[PDB]
This record gives structure tokens, C-alpha cells and sequence, in this order.
């Protein structure tokens, strides 16, 4: 699940944002913000 | 009727002291139904 | 031991206590219209 | 039982009540995490401090 | 609910068992329905008799000490009503057997006198079966009814709720459900054109 | 839509007998009763399968996108 | 009680046996058993059935998933003893073997027969391969199956089962996989087509009945059940086993007091049909066999704390 | 031959930027024909 | 799979609902057995179902 | 040797083992109602019966309460043994009546 | 669909949670003398529907009920004949609904299936002088069943005979709409309506559940107040 | 409208058309009963929402305004009131209740 | 009124397990 944009709001990525409909937005290691 | 009350409400500069649940409900506080009547106070050595 | 408990809600009770059975159902005015009245 | 309620696994998987990581619970919550959102009893997210 | 405060209430305040009664009239809102009533009749009926096998089965059918059901370590069983020729347990004993198991052992049996909605005449001449009687947690007379384990004031479950506290009533009210269901699955029930 | 393969209740395999059943009513001009009995349908379980049946697929077959009129 | 007290008393009567239905009787066995003993035969007796269906193409009017299980319900004449179970934990490639699975292929195109005697309704002549039959399923040997099943190649037990109907230009091309499953798993395994029992209808007379009554009485039951004894004119049960228990007598007040209708205690009439995969007694062995195999399995199981 | 005239049933294929219609009839509605492809179904 | 209802009114054929079977004929026992069919009440034979009974789309 | 098939339920078991509660997976009325019958034939069994806590999931719970002459497990395996031997009787007889017919 | 502007190959995806099949694909051209490539397609999805638990059925007599459980066939009480019922409707669900025709249909349905003959249900073809009960059972008797249609059966679990003959027949049923798969939802995080920062209707976009005053009032009156709030 | 028929035997058409009327009367009445009462209850709840019994047992509206000094006047909880007046029952089971 | 015509020629369709029509 990709959109590349919005890097990652975690300074040990930045790894790579996909938005789920529930709006968590999720980066690959697994921050959900 | 909101405004007609709300009007009169403002006209008196009415302070609302947050008693009725609907009031408390709006603000988002606790209620005075029951599980919110008595306050839980901890204890501690000294 | 059967006493009421301080800090319940009867106001709601008495409301529901009237409200629910209303849903259950000279020539004086009767029923909900009378009750409404 | 009367006081009980049947819960479909669907709802079992979705609904989630985070439990404050303590001691007594860590024996579960580990396995609860390990299980997965796909495997009940599961776990879904983790709130860091 | 998302926090222990909430679910503390959901367990201890708004509850099935905690609420057995109308706030309105103070009447039982809870009880078995439909099938389970009609089962209890054909069970509590005098024409019911059960072998040691059937008897024990129906008990542990609804009891299962494996769970919090049984207050005891074993399942206490009554002597068969008819020893000779052929040992048998009546229906009414099965009820008595349950209450015996699920009630606190330390505490004396319920004692209750009540009616039910079936008049004596239906059973025949000189039958008392309208009158429901418990003495020391035993069912000595009458058949269990909507007026008993259904939702009814001054029924049995309403008395258990009163005497033994709602938790016991809640258990009882569920234990019967499994009992009757089992008994149904045995004898079934039906209504045909002939009826 | 098409002949059920098994009697729901019985589980007996009813799927084949249809063609022969029509054959019976058609050629032999039997009743509905005997043909079924002749096909060896005893349980009214497996009798209703054929008996009540509709081949509605036949109507479907009339619409074929894969061919000219 | 004791097993000998049983083995002495227990008795079997086979009324009839056929490659499909076998109706027999079991005397002095106990309902707790026979029932459970029965319904092992309705469920856990394993048999082969098509399970996974791979469509290469379906152009028919019948949508896929229907025609899928519509195949699955097709019986097969196969000895499940010639096949082995299928582990689900294996990867799909490994999940299937020649020892696991029987492969069935189906390929049909429907084409208009130009020979049609125009003014003809009959689709058999109008079209080519308009109707798809069970007998059309092709068995494809795999590995040793080529050897193994040479004796009795896999055939749908009822070759004339109608699967699909087709119109010209429409085709169906598929491969399906047949495996072992128990009827308990899914409704298409257990090769009963039904299995059941009943009790001997213990019908008994409370006082002699003769005259027109016996005749009237005899009419109240399936024929041959009630003999009218000659010279006493009185009615006697000839054989109850033929009775269907209509309780028709109970409608006639005259006889209502004179006869009780009942079942005997321990006795059973097994009517066991088959899907054609196995003769009933062949099944009925497995009925016994499996039940025994439960205990002998469980006896050997360690009981964990 | 991916497509079928929604009317005359004539089989056809198309190309990029092509008139969508039956080269025979001209019906501008077209069907996508099903082709040999592997699809799995469980008989359950 | 629809079935022509055995029990029928003559108009069913006149209006020709035959062309549109609305349901199926089911072997039904009026009984209290499973106990699961209490309120709404609807017990379906499992195997009967898996035989395609009442399958919709 | 499967250790997941059956498991003693310690909550309702006494310390001596005369009264036990067994749970068995992958079962139903079928095995139980036949099992209990064989078991109840054991004269030392004071109580026996089976429940199916919820029918959806497959679990069979068994009580065996014994007069104390033996443990429950003893009766249980005594029960199973007998049941095994019970089948063979039918297996024997049934085979005979076939070939004799 | 490839996009020229974004110079991307983009995609439409299947929204519904319930897995569907690709039934038909329709290439739709447009009028105004061709030159127009394919701008629009309609797609049939096929969706399997089986009788899931929660699916309303009905007879023709107005008896509506939810399927309670698919019932293991061995556990379904089986006839003297060996016929397990397809459907089992509670006998208690009558006197209240006062539907006799279903009992009658239960007879005739069976009666027909035996003799193989259709049975006219047209209203007012009977009278108090000729009842269908008398009529059809008469046929059942001649068919060798209980004149009342009741049948000897055996509990599928115990195997023992039920207390009394139970009433079996063949009744025409109707599977309805309102399958449970259409109706339910859970836990709506996603929507969080912009004005109120609150969820939204479930439907099929991931909403939630409205509470409301009468539900609010209970909490206050119900007792679960901390929780409720 | 007097109907001599019975559902077992069946009802004449005239009766039937009559009996259909009564049927419609019921169904119409069921619908309207839904809306009407539901509106009433909200009026009560809204105004009575704030009533508080305090640990003095006096009824007080949320602001503190006193309503009743004793709930029933006996302040007896209704859900617990049932068996109180049943003494003969309480006489029996005394050793239990005790 | 003409009563519902009785369907003529209704034999026994039902027979106990393991028997045919001819046996009766
Ligand atoms: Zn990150
Ligand atoms: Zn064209």
C-alpha cells in the first residue's frame, strides 16, 4: 500500500506513508499516527 | 427552542454552573447520576 | 437494607417508568391523550 | 449464559480494548500481540509511552 | 467500553443479573420463554419418570461442575423416588436436584408455596397440581410454569433472587434453560392439525 | 434453474432422473405419481425434488450471446 | 451387566442386501449405541468427492460456483481405501498427490448440429453436446494411479447425472480434484444417500377381535401385517415389521381400547442406502470400525492434567 | 478476439483508439469475451 | 433453484408465475427440538443446505 | 501420541480422583452418549453423563463419579475397553449373518 | 486506466468488503459518429449468497424467521422413514400468529408429494362442512401415513423416539432479502466527520453507531453512568 | 361483522373481508403507537434528568432544589420492595435470610 | 355447492423400510 509522499513522522525512517481509510496513516516499519 | 432560551440566557449574562447532565453532557464533564456523586480520594504515607 | 441508594437516577426511572408502559397502550378522556393532557 | 453474549469472530477481531502494560498481563499481552489481528485472541496496535 | 472505570460499571451496575426487575412495578423482566415453559410442564408433570441414566444425564446436562455452576465438588444426586421394582426418579426431583446443586451448600433450602396458571381440573379429579410447593429447596407439588420460572412476581426464581441473591437466580435461570433444552431434545414437542 | 443433483433431505442423488422423468410423462403418458415411483423415488423427500422441479435454465439457454439469432 | 450378557443376547437379522440399499435388523443393542452407531455412517465414514474445481473456461449459462459444487455433489465409484488423506498444513503444490487426490477433467464445447431436421425441437439433434452428463467427466491418472486404478477407473456413480446444458458456441473446460472427506465435514461425502433406523412396532392386542371388526381392523394397517386366524376369525399380528405405524386404528373408537401401539425396546431396522461408492455392509463395517477406532484411539491417548 | 458484438454476436478484437462498434453491425456496445484462464473454486 | 409450489392456487398457473419460481419446497417439521429457534425461530438442516438448498446470488 | 485430544479438568476433580471431569475435543453426542452407556454399566460408577458446552465448537465434557472402588480414569479406560469389545461383538455377529446369508 | 496528465497508470479497486466475481464487462461506445474511443464500461459483479445464519426466510403464510443455526444433519431428528427435515419451525410460533393455512399446507404439501399430484389452495374452495384437514389427511391415510400428518420420529442426538408423533409436512418457502451480510458493522475510526470530529453512518464506508437521547437517558437511568458517559 | 367461522374450518369471504378490516385497524394502530408515546417520554426525561437523591435521602433537582424529602416517602427502593410485605415467605427461610 | 373432488385412484405410496408396493 503506497503513497510515497509525506516521508514518515518517525526520525528512524523516513519510511513510506500509505493512508488507510481509517486515517491512521502507516509507515512500513509500523508507526500509525 | 434554542435561541429564545439562548437569547434570554445571554440577556441575563447568565452564568451556568453545570449541574444538569445535559449541561454537563455538553461541556463533557462527569454527571451527578450516581457513579459520579462521591469523589475517590487516595491515601499516602508521610 | 431495602432503602434507596443515594445518587441513583429515579428522575430517569420515573420517566422511563411512565414512558415504557405508555407504549403498552361517562366516556371520559383516556389513554395517552389523557396522559399527555 | 444469560449474562453472557455471543460474539461473532468478526467483531472479536475488530474491537480492541488496550490494556495498560503491567506485570500480570504481560504473560498474555505478549501472546496477544504474537497472535495477530488475524488470530483471536489477537492484538492490533501498540501505544508507546 | 474502553476503560476499567467504564467496564467496572458495566459489570457492577448495568447488568443482566443486576437488573432482574422492572424499576416500574418491581416485576421480573427476565425468565425463560415459549419452549422452556412448555418443556417444564412435560418435565414437572407426574407422568415424567427417568432412569438412573436419564436422570444423571439431564442433571450434568445443565450443571457441569467444570464451570462455576456447581457450588460443590461433586454433583449431589437424590435417591430415586421409586426403589422397587425399578429404580426411577420423577421429574420434580430433577428440579429439586438442580437447586440442590446450584444453591450454596451452607444454606438451607428454599421454602415456597405458590400457584401456577394451570387449574387442578385439567389434570383430573383430586389433583393439587395447581399448587406449587417447595419445602427446603425440594419440589413437592405442582408443575413449574410461566408463573414460576418465566417472568413473574412471587415466582420461584423471584424468590431465589430474593433469598439467594440475584447471582444464584441468574445461574438458576440459565441452568434451567440448558436443562429444558436438553429435555426438549429428548422428548421434543409439537403442535399438529389433530391438536 | 437446473435439476438439483441430490435430494436435499434424503441426500439421494436425484440429478439424473429428470430427463428420464420427462421421457416417462412424455412417451409413456404416465401420471406424475407412477413415473416417480417407477423411477424409484419412495421418500417424498426425493419425490418433491423432481416433482416440483422447474427447468428454468431452458429459458436461459434461449439467450445466447455467443451466436447469431 | 457384562459384555457376555450382551454378546449372548445381541442378534442381527439381515432382511435384504443390495449393492445400493441393505435393510437389516439389530436386536438387543442399545439406543445410545445404535443411534450414535448409525450417525457415524451418516457423517464420519469417509468417501471420495470432488473438492477443488479449476475452471480453465466456463462460457455456459450456469455461473461458475454453482457448477462447481454441482459437480462436487456427484458421487464417485471409488474405494476410498485406495486413497489417502490430505494434510491442510502442506503447501498447495505438496497438498495434492497421486495418493491424495483424484483428478477429473471436463472439456465440452457446444456446437450446432447442421444435420438438424429443421422443424425439430429436440436439442439432442439440434445441437452437439448440448447436455453435459456425469459420464462426461474424464479421469486423469496421476503417477501410480495409472497403475492403481486400472482395475476400476474412476467413474461418477450415476453416469447419467445431468451437469450442465449448453448452446452452440458455449464451452466448459475445467479440472476438478477429488479427495477424501467425511460427510460430517461437508454434506457431500458420506455415501449413504440416506441412513436411518426404526423400532419394531410392538403392536399388541388387548382382547380378541373378529367378525367384521377383524376385517375393519386388518384394513387399519398395511396389508399382511394383520392375519385373521381362520376358524377363530380373530385377528392376529402376522408380522409387525411391515407396519408403518400410521396409528390409523386410534381414529376408530371401536378398536381404540382394544389395541396398544408401541415400539419394542432394543431392536432396530436399519435401512441403509448408498451413494454407490460402497455397498452398505462395506460401509456398515466402517461404521463399527470407526467407532471402535475412536475408543482404541482414545484409550491410547494420554489424559493431560 | 477479446470482444463480441453485443448484438450480432460477431467475435472481434480491438486496438488502441479504435471505433467502438461492430465492424459488421455497428452496435457501439461491446462485450468482453471470457477466455481460457485458471480460476479456482471449492466444491463446498 | 426455484421449485413450483406443490400447494398452489389455480391463478398461479394463469398468471403463470411458473416462469418465475419464487422459492422452494422444504420438508418441514413443526417441533421444538434444538431450542435455538425460540424467538424468530428458523432451523435449517445443515447438510440440506450444502446440497444447494436455498442458494441465492 | 496426541496430548491435545483429551484433558482432565482439574477444577471439578476431587483429590482422590473418584470424581473427575474430562474434556474431549472433536466429539459430539455420538461418542459420548455411547460412551456414557458403556460406562454407566460399570457397577462402581456412581455418576456419569456428558455435556456439550456449546454445540458450535466441538467439545465433549464427561463426569465420572465413582463410589471410590476405583478412580474415574480407571472406569473411563475400563469403559473404553468394554466399548471396544462391544463393537467387535457386532463386528463378529454382523460378519456372520452376511456370509451365512 | 492510464492517465496522460499525471502520466501515470492508475487503477480502480473493488470497494466492497464482500468478495465478488467478475460477471460481465460491457464495452460501451458512444454516438456522435465514432472517433470516440472507449470511455465507459459497466461491470456486473456476481456475489455468492448462501443461507448464512441471520438470513430471514418465510413461508407463504407470513411466518418470517431468521435462520438460527445450520443444524448438523445427524442431530436433526429423523423420520421413521429416514428423512431429516429441511427446516425446523418452532411449534410455539403459532397460536399467537393464528396461521392455520401453514398446517394445512404442511398436510397437502406432503399429500401431493406422495401421490404426485398438485393441490389447489385457492381460497374458499372448502367450508365448515368439508375441511381440508378431513380432505388431505384422507389422502395421507390412503397413502399410508398418519391421517393427521403427525409422524413418528427419533431424536437425532439420543436416538430414542420422541415423546409423541411430531407434525411434518412439505411447505413452500421463500428466501428473502435482508441477508445479514448486508446488515452489520463495527468500530468506525475512519470517517471522523470534519465538523464534529465524530464517526458517521456505517453503510459501507466505515461509519459507526449513533447513540441518542433515549439511549443516553438509559445510561443515566440504566446505572452504567461512568461507563455510559 | 359477527364471524361464526373459525380458522380451523375457515371463514366465509364476507367474514374474511370483515376480518381484514380488523387486521388493518391493528396494524395502523401499531404504527401510530410507536411515534406518540416516544415523544412523551422525552419531555419527562429532559426535565427530570437532574434529580438527585443525596445522602440525606432528600430528592434534589441537579441544582440542589429539593423535591421530596423521602423517595417514596418511605425511601424504599422499588426493585427491593417486593418480598418486604411478604412476611410469611420471610418467616419461612428465616434461617436463610438471616 | 360441489365439494372438493376426491382424487380417485390413490394407492399406498408409503411402505415400511425394506418392502415394495406388491407386498401389500
Ligand atoms: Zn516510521
Ligand atoms: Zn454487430
Amino acid at each position: 500500500t503506497f503513497i510515497r509522499g509525506p516521508i514518515c513522522g518517525t526520525d528512524n525512517c523516513p519510511s513510506r506513508l500509505w493512508r488507510i481509510i481509517d486515517g491512521r496513516r502507516t509507515c512500513q516499519y509500523g508507526h500509525v499516527m | 427552542t434554542t435561541c429564545q432560551f439562548l437569547t434570554k440566557a445571554v440577556l441575563d449574562n447568565e452564568r451556568e454552573q453545570l449541574d444538569s447532565p445535559s449541561a454537563r453532557i455538553v461541556v463533557g464533564k462527569l454527571n451527578n447520576v450516581g457513579t459520579g456523586s462521591f469523589d475517590v480520594l487516595a491515601k499516602v504515607p508521610n | 437494607r431495602s432503602l434507596i441508594n443515594p445518587g441513583e437516577a429515579v428522575g430517569i426511572i420515573a420517566s422511563q417508568s411512565v414512558g415504557e408502559p405508555s407504549t403498552q397502550m361517562a366516556n371520559v378522556t383516556l389513554g395517552i391523550p389523557r396522559l399527555r393532557e | 449464559e444469560t449474562n453472557e453474549i455471543g460474539v461473532p469472530p468478526v467483531f472479536a477481531v475488530k474491537l480492541t480494548y488496550p490494556e495498560p502494560v503491567t506485570a500480570y498481563n504481560i504473560a498474555e499481552l505478549r501472546q496477544a500481540v504474537i497472535n495477530g489481528p488475524d488470530k483471536w485472541p489477537g492484538a492490533t496496535q501498540i501505544q508507546n509511552e | 467500553p474502553q476503560n476499567e472505570n467504564a467496564r467496572a460499571e458495566a459489570l457492577n451496575l448495568a447488568n443482566t443479573d443486576s437488573q432482574y426487575l422492572t424499576p416500574t412495578s418491581g416485576s421480573p423482566v427476565r425468565g425463560l420463554i415459549q419452549d422452556h415453559i412448555s418443556a417444564g410442564v412435560w418435565l414437572t408433570s407426574k407422568d415424567s419418570f427417568f432412569t438412573r441414566e436419564q436422570y444423571q444425564q439431564y442433571i450434568y446436562g445443565c450443571i457441569r461442575p467444570e464451570d462455576g455452576h456447581t457450588t460443590r465438588s461433586k454433583i449431589v444426586t437424590l435417591p430415586p423416588t421409586i426403589f422397587k421394582p425399578y429404580p426411577l426418579w420423577t421429574g420434580k426431583q430433577i428440579i429439586t436436584t438442580v437447586l440442590l446443586n446450584v444453591t450454596p451448600p451452607d444454606m438451607p433450602g428454599i421454602n415456597l408455596i405458590s400457584k401456577n396458571k394451570i387449574k387442578n381440573e385439567y389434570w383430573g379429579k383430586g389433583s393439587l397440581e395447581n399448587e406449587v410447593l417447595f419445602k427446603d429447596g425440594a419440589l413437592l407439588c405442582g408443575i413449574l410454569d410461566k408463573s414460576q420460572y418465566g417472568a413473574s412476581k412471587y415466582g420461584i426464581v423471584h424468590s431465589l433472587h430474593e433469598v439467594y441473591g440475584p447471582e444464584v437466580a441468574a445461574k438458576v435461570l440459565s441452568v434451567l434453560g440448558r436443562l429444558f433444552t436438553n429435555y426438549i431434545t429428548a422428548t421434543a414437542f409439537t403442535c399438529g392439525m389433530d391438536d | 434453474m437446473i435439476v438439483p443433483v441430490r435430494c436435499f433431505s434424503c441426500g439421494k442423488v436425484v440429478g439424473d432422473k429428470w430427463e428420464s422423468y420427462l421421457n416417462l410423462l412424455q412417451e409413456d403418458e404416465l401420471d406424475e405419481g407412477t413415473a416417480l415411483s417407477r423411477l424409484g423415488l419412495k421418500r417424498y423427500c426425493c419425490r418433491r425434488m423432481i416433482l416440483t422441479h422447474v427447468d428454468l435454465i431452458e429459458k436461459f439457454l434461449r439467450y445466447n450471446p455467443l451466436e447469431k439469432r | 451387566w457384562n459384555v457376555e450378557k450382551f454378546k449372548k443376547d445381541f442378534e442381527v437379522n439381515i432382511s435384504s442386501l443390495d449393492a445400493r440399499e441393505a435393510n437389516f435388523d439389530l436386536i438387543n443393542i442399545d439406543t445410545s449405541i445404535a443411534n450414535a452407531f448409525r450417525r457415524i455412517m451418516i457423517s464420519e465414514v469417509p468417501s471420495v468427492a470432488a473438492e477443488y474445481v479449476y475452471f480453465f473456461n466456463n462460457t455456459s449459462v450456469i455461473q461458475d460456483e454453482v457448477l462447481a459444487h454441482r459437480i462436487g455433489l456427484v458421487p464417485l465409484k471409488v474405494d476410498p481405501d485406495m486413497l489417502t488423506w490430505v494434510d491442510s498444513n502442506l503447501p498447495d503444490d505438496e497438498k495434492f498427490t497421486d495418493e491424495n487426490t483424484i483428478v477429473l477433467s471436463l472439456n465440452v464445447k457446444c456446437t450446432r448440429n447442421p444435420d438438424a431436421p429443421k422443424g425439430s425441437t429436440d436439442p439432442k439433434e439440434l445441437y452437439n453436446n448440448a447436455h453435459v452428463y456425469a459420464r462426461d467427466l474424464k479421469f486423469e491418472p496421476q503417477g501410480r494411479q495409472s497403475t492403481t486404478f486400472a482395475d476400476c477407473p474412476v467413474v461418477p456413480a450415476d453416469p447419467d447425472i445431468l451437469l450442465a446444458k449448453l448452446r452452440p458456441g458455449q464451452e466448459i473446460s475445467l479440472k476438478a480434484h477429488c479427495i477424501l472427506g467425511i460427510g460430517g465435514d461437508h454434506a457431500k461425502f458420506s455415501p449413504v444417500s440416506t441412513a436411518s433406523y426404526r423400532l419394531l412396532p410392538q403392536i399388541n392386542i388387548l382382547q380378541p377381535i373378529k367378525g367384521e371388526s377383524a376385517r375393519r381392523f386388518q384394513k387399519c394397517f398395511p396389508p399382511g401385517v394383520i392375519g385373521i386366524d381362520e376358524g377363530s376369525d380373530e385377528a392376529y399380528v402376522k408380522d409387525a415389521r411391515k407396519d408403518t405405524v400410521s396409528r390409523e386404528v386410534l381414529r376408530y373408537e371401536e378398536f381404540a381400547d382394544k389395541v396398544k401401539l408401541g415400539r419394542v425396546r432394543n431392536h432396530f431396522i436399519f435401512n441403509v442406502e448408498s451413494a454407490g461408492a460402497m455397498t452398505p455392509e462395506e460401509i456398515f463395517f466402517k461404521s463399527v470400525r470407526i467407532l471402535k477406532n475412536k475408543a482404541e484411539y482414545l484409550k491410547n491417548c494420554p489424559i493431560t492434567q | 478476439l477479446k470482444y463480441i458484438c453485443a448484438e450480432c454476436s460477431s467475435k472481434l478484437s480491438l486496438s488502441r483508439t479504435d471505433a467502438v462498434r461492430c465492424k459488421d453491425c455497428g452496435h457501439r456496445i461491446l462485450l468482453k469475451a471470457r477466455t481460457k484462464r485458471l480460476v479456482q473454486f471449492e466444491a463446498r | 433453484t426455484g421449485q413450483t409450489p406443490i400447494v398452489k392456487a389455480n391463478l398461479y398457473d394463469d398468471y403463470g408465475m411458473d416462469n418465475f419460481p419464487n422459492g422452494f419446497n422444504a420438508v418441514v417439521a413443526v417441533i421444538s427440538y434444538t431450542g435455538y429457534d425460540m424467538d424468530d425461530a428458523m432451523i435449517i438442516n445443515k447438510s440440506a443446505d450444502e446440497r444447494g438448498f436455498g442458494y441465492g446470488t | 501420541p496426541d496430548r491435545e485430544k483429551i484433558k482432565l479438568l482439574t477444577q471439578a476433580t476431587s483429590e482422590d480422583g473418584t470424581s473427575a471431569s474430562f474434556q474431549i475435543v472433536e466429539e459430539d453426542h455420538t461418542l459420548g452418549n455411547a460412551l456414557r452407556y458403556v460406562i454407566m454399566k460399570n457397577p462402581d460408577v456412581e455418576f456419569c453423563g456428558y455435556s456439550i458446552p456449546h454445540p458450535s465448537e466441538n467439545l465433549l465434557n464427561i463426569r465420572i463419579q465413582t463410589y471410590g472402588e476405583t478412580t474415574a480414569v480407571d472406569a473411563l479406560q475400563k469403559g473404553l475397553k468394554d466399548l471396544m469389545d462391544l463393537c467387535d461383538v457386532v463386528e463378529s455377529k454382523f460378519t456372520e449373518k452376511i456370509k451365512s446369508m | 486506466y492510464f492517465d496522460d496528465t499525471l502520466n501515470k497508470t492508475k487503477i480502480k479497486t473493488y470497494h466492497s468488503s464482500e468478495p465478488a466475481y467478475i460477471e460481465e464487462v460491457n464495452l460501451i461506445g458512444d454516438e456522435s459518429n465514432k472517433f470516440q474511443e472507449l470511455q465507459t464500461v459497466s461491470i456486473k459483479y456476481r456475489i455468492r449468497r448462501t443461507p448464512q445464519i441471520g438470513d430471514k426466510f418465510s413461508s407463504r403464510h407470513g411466518q418470517k424467521g431468521v435462520c438460527s443455526r445450520k443444524w448438523p444433519t445427524i442431530d436433526m431428528p429423523f423420520s421413521e422413514t429416514g428423512i431429516q427435515p429441511d427446516i425446523i419451525i418452532n411449534p410455539h410460533a403459532f397460536p399467537s400468529r393464528m396461521t392455520i393455512g401453514m398446517f394445512v399446507e404442511s398436510l397437502a404439501g406432503k399429500a401431493g408429494a406422495l401421490h404426485g399430484i398438485a393441490q389447489d389452495s385457492t381460497p374458499w374452495i372448502f367450508n365448515e362442512d368439508d375441511t381440508p384437514a378431513d380432505y388431505f389427511g384422507e389422502q395421507l391415510a390412503k397413502a399410508g401415513y398418519n391421517y393427521h400428518g403427525n409422524e413418528p420420529m427419533y431424536s437425532g442426538a439420543t436416538g430414542e423416539e420422541l415423546r409423541a408423533d411430531i407434525y411434518v409436512g412439505v411447505v413452500y418457502y421463500q428466501r428473502l432479502r435482508h441477508m445479514v451480510n448486508d446488515k452489520f458493522q463495527v468500530r468506525s475510526t475512519g470517517p471522523v466527520n470534519s465538523l464534529t470530529m465524530q464517526p458517521v453512518k456505517g453503510r459501507k464506508r466505515h461509519g459507526g453507531i449513533r447513540v441518542g437521547e433515549m439511549e443516553r437517558d438509559a445510561l443515566i437511568g440504566h446505572g452504567t453512568s461512568f461507563l455510559l458517559q | 361483522g359477527y364471524v361464526k367461522g373459525r380458522f380451523y374450518s375457515g371463514i366465509k369471504p364476507q367474514e374474511y373481508y370483515f376480518h381484514c378490516m380488523a387486521g388493518r385497524e391493528g396494524l395502523i394502530d401499531t404504527a401510530v403507537k410507536t411515534s406518540r408515546s416516544g415523544y412523551l417520554q422525552r419531555c419527562l426525561t429532559k426535565q427530570l434528568e437532574g434529580v438527585h437523591v443525596s445522602y440525606d435521602n432528600s430528592i434534589r433537582d441537579a441544582d440542589g432544589t429539593l423535591v421530596q424529602f423521602m423517595y417514596g416517602g418511605d425511601a424504599i427502593d422499588i426493585t427491593k420492595e417486593s418480598h418486604m410485605t411478604q412476611f410469611e415467605f420471610c418467616l419461612d427461610n428465616y434461617y436463610a435470610l438471616l | 355447492r360441489k365439494d372438493v373432488p376426491k382424487v380417485e385412484g390413490l394407492k399406498l405410496e408409503h411402505f415400511a423400510t425394506g418392502y415394495d408396493a406388491e407386498d401389500f
